């Protein structure tokens, strides 16, 4: 039911570091952000029929998670250290027309996944963000600084049909929540055929190029290699 | 490991000597810089942004806000003088009789063409095209800067922190009618009009002068008058292809301009920095806190621009220092070859 | 004035530097009606534990934080990063308040870049805070002569704590080799300790009631703004504006920016606000400095006449501020009080671009 | 230091250009020796006698 | 004879000498060692020391790069009037008096 | 036992580049020089010697 690829993940995963206006400008910035070139993992989950092992995976400062999944499998994340009813563990949820967000101490099984038409210091009911119904790559970007939880989300579509595609899409900031807590693991939440990208963020310091418009068109990681050290 | 050059050795002999049979007119092409950019920055304006509560404090820091004023105009005067020293060497503005025949040499690329707007020569308005003016003056005439797009220029972006720039005392056009009169002098007269009044003198007669000059006899160009022109016609032509080919011979005056902008783009970026302080702007700093913690963080905020300030009044002095010697010797080069025939060798 | 002397020389002096002033003053604030309710935060039965300190968010209210000395007797109001007077004047997105109850040695412990036993372990702030710590005296209502024991601080964990967490386990801590297996004992400590709060201990050990007002900046659309009246929106006037707590003083006009919806403000290279958007209707204002420059004085010597002409320098003649009989326009900018003149003669007072000044005083 | 380093990051580019002048005097001092001795095209060498 | 060369490696060597004594000055803090004011000291008061030595040995550096600055030009000045007596003296002959 | 000046400068950040043109270069320059002014006087500064 779990299958790893590992595959290049180019220059993906740039996302807006302030809700500040910048037109044709080289900005030099430095957070959590995604190394360029790195070696992201492709995960298959595979259920037996469509009926009504370990998977759990390390959080380790920020995750990158990419989906080209047309229909709506992945349903929401669940962050935690333990999970086992011994300390808060985060949930997200996403409804056909609602997204829920708690940080109750309540466990699930090992194998969670979300059933058809199926104490909590923080709550959080709000307008859903999965419209993205070409292939309509979905990217998404959580970090945890401060006690701050910080979601960055990003819908292209994509027609080369290969993985992760070459260009540039910077992430607009969508979520933040002042839950604190320790976050160390996290697993996704299934309705099988999924199939998703992860990723790892690191302290990386990037130049970002805004245009005329005010867009992060293009990007240069430091410390990369010596070509853009130099840059 | 780099090649110092080609290995060569004389067939020295105590009875053995070498003596050229024929020759060649070489026109070479020397480029010297003469003036630079007259900037000028509005101390409490830059330092300050426009506020009283700033300025009070700033009144505390004695005379550094006039003084590097001061050094600063002394600058932009001496720069028109080193243009003055440079380009104003004639007393009188000659030009050249319409008729073109100056003993079979051909001087059209080099003497001003009146269709031309500005009278200027063709390899002056190539040696203008190749250089890529940038903060030329008062261009803008704070009328383009209100406007969007043209906000985000760092001509404009400079122009709103008090960081303008004096347009020079002598245009273009004036410096082309001094090179313009001085072409012609030297063309028509030779060495007579920078030792006194003007003397004409046919162009052949001149080149023997030179000639005879150099050691020698007059008879060599009067049996090669034609060779040696049509050599000269070839020199001349080349310079022009070169210059029309290859943008890279300008490297000094280039490098002028990018120093003079650079300098005010650093001056600009050095606004943002906090300098200790908790923000870099004063009015955010005012709304925070409080006046005595207002008056650490401006006072903060005031120490760090008066010292960049002054960084770059030291820098200007010593690239001013530096344009002034090469002016100097590009007024010692002109005097003493435009005017005359050098025997100092290279 | 410039020249700290009564006698001028005949030449061309760099003297003022001209400014438009500003016309009116324009306040420009959300429309919020709630008030905050800091009475709830503050006048309590009975505060939470500081291991389980008590977060509580304030957001869409109008906040006046001149009420808070009425119902609370505090003296320690150690507020970072802005001014407590100031608090009224400028606005936030979001306020936090964190409850608590601590004893009166250990108050010097919520601060930036303390370190000890709660600051380690049940309470820690970041080292970049904006807000204010606020703490009184509680010993009347948090002190029994039995012992009050319903407060209760974490002495044992086993890493240090990061900022604005909370840790509400009852794991046992092992200060052994051996497993403690949920069983306490020997080298395995119930990690959860409680005060004794009795009123007659001295004071410093008796019990303090703590409120941190932690404060968000202005990334987001403000939703907590205090009592200020908005006026009305000016347009291409040199004016002092305000936006939600940010002052400044220029020309506003409309932009053609393209602002994405999660954007507030927009800056320049030197890092300065030059694009806003309205609070009140969501248009994207560009802000212009006012019309400013340099004056130049061309005399001749005092000794000769005391007759003055201005430059202007880079603006244009039409630019100028008046409220002149000579006006000619050069390269430089706006010549006033000399009359220009056809003929040529040699640069008595140089002015730039080939334009002299001499002495009626002429220009040529 | 990594305090040291992080508080001398909010002071701008000084660092920076007293690198560019320093960088400029060094491209100089070997610029000044190659217009004082590299004046000779071809490099002569003496007859053995 | 050769007191100019030496005069240029004696001040060549005595501007980094001054710019390596002058690590050990205070500037007005408590410690001249970094490591000393970090172990003594807590945030804000080690910010405030750190400061100061910041401003003081930046401060000097910028007098070491300014008078840098001035050497180098005045080097440049004798290396172009020793490329002209190159030029003239060497490659031809001098009717220059002196 | 005895620290080096030298060692102290490059403990603190401060470093001697070295120079372009090597000394035997230089000597090269030199000799080239010499040999064409004994064989042929001033005719090698203005062309072929
Ligand atoms: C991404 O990482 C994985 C493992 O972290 C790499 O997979 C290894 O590949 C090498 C060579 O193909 C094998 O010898 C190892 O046994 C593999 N490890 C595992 C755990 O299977 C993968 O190659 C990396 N991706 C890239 C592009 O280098
Ligand atoms: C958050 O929870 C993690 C557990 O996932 C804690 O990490 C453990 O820390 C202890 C001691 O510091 C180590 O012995 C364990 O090996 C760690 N576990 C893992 C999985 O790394 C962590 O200390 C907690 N707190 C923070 C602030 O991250
Ligand atoms: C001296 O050199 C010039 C050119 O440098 C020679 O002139 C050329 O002579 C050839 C002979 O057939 C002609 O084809 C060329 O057209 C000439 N060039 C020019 C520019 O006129 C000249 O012949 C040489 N003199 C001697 C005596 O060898
Ligand atoms: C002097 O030089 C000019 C420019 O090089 C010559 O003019 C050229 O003549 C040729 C021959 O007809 C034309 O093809 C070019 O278009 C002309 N160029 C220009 C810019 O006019 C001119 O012939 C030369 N000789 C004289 C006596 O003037
Ligand atoms: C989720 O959506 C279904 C139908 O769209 C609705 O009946 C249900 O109440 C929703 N749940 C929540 C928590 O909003
Ligand atoms: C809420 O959390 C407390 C933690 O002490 C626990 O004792 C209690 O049972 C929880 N309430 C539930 C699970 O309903
Ligand atoms: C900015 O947007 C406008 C309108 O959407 C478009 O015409 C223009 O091409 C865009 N700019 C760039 C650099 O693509
Ligand atoms: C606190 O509230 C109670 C009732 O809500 C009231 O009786 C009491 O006076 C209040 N205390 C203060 C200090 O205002
Ligand atoms: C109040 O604010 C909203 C949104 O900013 C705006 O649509 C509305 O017109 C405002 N009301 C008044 C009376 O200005
Ligand atoms: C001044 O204004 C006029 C008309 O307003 C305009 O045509 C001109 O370009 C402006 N600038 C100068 C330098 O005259």
């Amino acid at each position: 039911t779990r299958t790893q690829s590992y595959t290049n993940s180019f220059t993906r995963g740039v996302y807006y570091p302030d809700k500040v206006f910048r037109s044709s400008v080289l900005h030099s910035t430095q957070d959590l952000f995604l190394p360029f070139f790195s070696n992201v993992t492709w995960f298959h989950a595979i259920h037996v029929s469509g009926t009504n092992d370990n998977p759990v995976l390390p959080f380790n400062d920020g995750v990158y998670f990419a989906s080209t999944e047309k229909s709506n499998i992945i349903r929401g994340w669940i962050f935690g250290t333990t999970l086992d009813s011994k300390t808060q563990s985060l949930l997200i949820v996403n409804n056909a027309t609602n997204v829920v967000i708690k940080v109750c101490e309540f466990q699930f099984c090992n194998d969670p996944f979300l059933d058809v038409y199926y104490n909590c210091t923080f709550e959080y009911v709000s307008q859903p963000f999965l419209m993205d119904l070409f292939k309509n790559l979905r990217e998404f970007v959580f970090k945890n600084i401060d006690g701050y939880f910080k979601i960055y989300s990003k819908h292209t579509p994509i027609n080369l049909g290969r993985d992760l595609p070459q260009g540039f899409s910077a992430l607009e900031p969508l979520v933040d929540l002042p839950i604190g807590i320790n976050i160390t693991r996290f697993q996704t939440l299934l309705a099988g055929a999924a199939a998703y990208y992860v990723g790892y963020l690191q302290p990386r310091t990037f130049l970002l190029k805004y245009n005329e418009n005010g867009t992060i068109t293009d990007a240069v990681d430091c410390a990369l290699d010596p070509l853009s050290e130099t840059k | 490991t780099m090649s110092l050059g080609a290995e060569n050795s004389v067939a020295y002999s105590n009875n053995s000597i070498a003596i050229p049979t024929n020759f060649t007119i070489s026109v070479t092409t020397e480029i010297l810089p003469v003036s630079m950019t007259k900037t000028s920055v509005d101390c409490t304006m830059y330092i300050c942004g426009d506020s009283t509560e700033c300025s009070n404090l700033l009144l505390q820091y004695g005379s550094f806000c006039t003084q590097l004023k001061r050094a600063l105009t002394g600058i932009a005067v001496e720069q028109d003088k080193n243009t003055q020293e440079v380009f104003a060497q004639v007393k009188q503005i000659y030009k050249t009789p319409p008729i073109k025949y100056f003993g079979g040499f051909n001087f059209s690329q080099i003497l001003p063409d009146p269709s031309k707007p500005s009278k200027r020569s063709f390899i002056e308005d190539l040696l203008f095209n190749k250089v890529t003016l940038a903060d030329a003056g008062f261009i803008k005439q704070y009328g383009d800067c209100l406007g969007d797009i043209a906000a985000r220029d760092l001509i404009c972006a400079q122009k709103f922190n008090g960081l303008t720039v004096l347009p020079p005392l002598l245009t273009d056009e004036m410096i082309a009618q001094y090179t313009s009169a001085l072409l012609a002098g030297t063309i028509t007269s030779g060495w007579t009009f920078g030792a006194g009044a003007a003397l004409q003198i046919p162009f052949a007669m001149q080149m023997a002068y030179r000639f005879n000059g150099i050691g020698v006899t007059q008879n060599v160009l009067y049996e090669n008058q034609k060779l040696i022109a049509n050599q000269f016609n070839s020199a001349i032509g080349k310079i022009q292809d070169s210059l029309s080919s290859t943008a890279s011979a300008l490297g000094k005056l280039q490098d002028v301009v990018n120093h003079n902008a650079q300098a005010l783009n650093t001056l600009v970026k050095q606004l943002s920095s906090k300098f200790g302080a908790i923000s870099s702007v004063l009015n955010d700093i005012l709304s925070r806190l409080d006046k005595v913690e207002a008056e650490v963080q401006i006072d903060r905020l005031i120490t760090g621009r008066l010292q960049s300030l002054q960084t770059y009044v030291t820098q200007q002095l010593i690239r001013a220092a530096e344009i002034r010697a090469s002016a100097n010797l590009a007024a010692t080069k002109m005097s003493e070859c435009v005017l005359g025939q050098s025997k100092r060798v290279d | 004035c410039t020249l700290k002397s009564f006698t001028v020389e005949k030449g061309i002096y760099q003297t003022s530097n001209f400014r438009v002033q500003p016309t009116e003053s324009i306040v420009r604030f959300p429309n919020i009606t709630n008030l905050c309710p800091f009475d709830e935060v503050f006048n309590a039965t009975r505060f939470a534990s500081v291991y389980a300190w008590n977060r509580k968010r304030i957001s869409n209210c109008v906040a006046d934080y001149s009420v808070l000395y009425n119902f609370a007797p505090f003296f320690a109001f150690k507020c970072y990063g802005v001014s407590p007077t100031k608090l009224n004047d400028l606005c936030f997105t979001n306020v936090y308040a964190d409850s608590f109850v601590i004893r009166g040695n250990e108050v010097s412990q919520i601060a930036p870049g303390q370190t000890g036993n709660i600051a380690d372990y049940n309470y820690k702030l970041p080292d970049d805070f904006t807000g204010c710590v606020i703490a009184w005296n509680s010993n009347k209502l948090d002190s029994k002569v039995g012992g009050n024991y319903n407060y209760l601080y974490r002495l044992f964990r086993k890493s240090n704590l990061k900022p604005f967490e909370r840790d509400i386990s009852t794991e046992i801590y092992q200060a052994g080799n051996k497993p403690c297996n949920g069983v306490a004992g020997f080298n395995c400590y119930f990690p959860l300790r409680s005060y004794g709060f009795r009123p007659t201990y001295g004071v410093g050990h008796q019990p303090y009631r703590v409120v941190v007002l932690s404060f968000e900046l202005l990334h987001a659309p403000a939703t907590v703004c205090g009592p200020k009246k908005s006026t009305n929106l000016v347009k291409n006037k040199c004016v002092n504006f305000n936006f939600n707590g940010l002052t400044g003083t220029g020309v506003l006009t409309e932009s053609n920016k393209k602002f994405l919806p999660f954007q507030q403000f927009g800056r320049d290279i030197a890092d300065t606000t030059d694009a806003v958007r309205d609070p009140q209707t969501l248009e994207i204002l560009d802000i212009t400095p006012c019309s400013f420059g340099g004056v130049s004085v061309i005399t001749p010597g005092t000794n000769t006449s005391n007759q003055v002409a201005v430059l202007y320098q880079g603006v244009n003649c039409t630019e100028v501020p008046v409220a002149g009989s000579n006006v000619f326009q050069t390269r430089a900018g706006c010549l006033i009080g000399a009359e220009y003149v056809n003929n040529s003669y040699e640069c008595d007072i140089p002015i730039g671009a080939g334009i002299c000044a001499s002495y009626s005083i002429i220009a040529y």
